[PDB]
């Protein structure tokens, strides 16, 4: 009633990745300009490629 | 001798099953 069978995923489940280039682009919008690494706008995405 | 037949609904278990592996569960199930 609360579980679900799947097929089994050997990579354990590959997430997306992200591309920033803060000093070529300009920030997308709604990103804030800032120089934290972890909060660089975002400027392209795709999955890691792990297969 | 008098023959008596009925209809049945007949369940397999869930998996990733080859084509060779499902039809020996389908024959399995008859059987039970």
């Amino acid at each position: 009633s609360w579980t679900l069978l799947t097929t089994s995923d050997v990579t354990c489940g590959v997430e997306q990745v992200y591309w920033s280039l803060p000093d070529m682009m300009q920030d997308p919008v709604t990103f804030r300009s800032t120089r934290q690494v972890s909060n660089y706008p975002v400027v392209g995405a795709e999955l890691m490629p792990v297969f | 001798d008098i023959l008596k037949y009925e209809w049945f609904e007949f369940i397999l278990p869930e998996g990733n099953f080859s084509a060779t592996m499902t039809i020996d569960l389908m024959n399995n199930a008859i059987i039970d």
